[PDB]
């Protein structure tokens, strides 16, 4: 949880306006649009071993609310989607190569991204 | 979509 109420800056509007938005348009970001469901899918066990569940839905809300106070926060998000899928999932498992996929998309935004914070 | 879901899409 944050330590602050969120705050609009130009490192959030660059995780809204540019990684969100360019994750989200390829082909194979779609088991990412929201919370993984684990009665539908028939995951044996997903909450007891995936305890912090992510998903870039929840993330474009908490962004659109202004949850965040700062886009540290947001990449910590980021990171731990990507990172349950890692840990529950098979090596095999389609799902892991589209992580892994968007993983590199979301790392090269992140070296590209303006590397102080200020409030708008 | 899912053929078996995680494992093998069908989309």
């Amino acid at each position: 949880n944050p330590s602050k109420p969120g705050r609009k800056t130009n490192q959030l509007q660059y995780m809204q306006n540019v990684v969100v938005k360019t994750l989200w348009k390829h082909q194979f970001a779609w088991p990412f649009y929201q919370p993984v469901d684990a009665i539908k899918l028939n995951l044996p066990d997903y909450h007891k071993i995936i305890k912090n569940p992510m998903d870039m839905g929840t993330i474009k809300k908490r962004l659109e609310n202004n949850y965040y106070w700062s886009a540290s926060e947001c990449m910590q998000d980021f990171n731990t989607m990507f990172t349950n899928c890692y840990i529950y999932n098979k090596p095999t498992d389609d799902i892991v190569l589209m992580a892994q996929a968007l993983e590199k998309i979301f790392l090269q935004k992140v070296a590209q991204m303006p590397q102080e914070e200020v409030e708008l | 979509w899912w053929i078996i879901p995680k494992v093998k899409k069908g989309c």
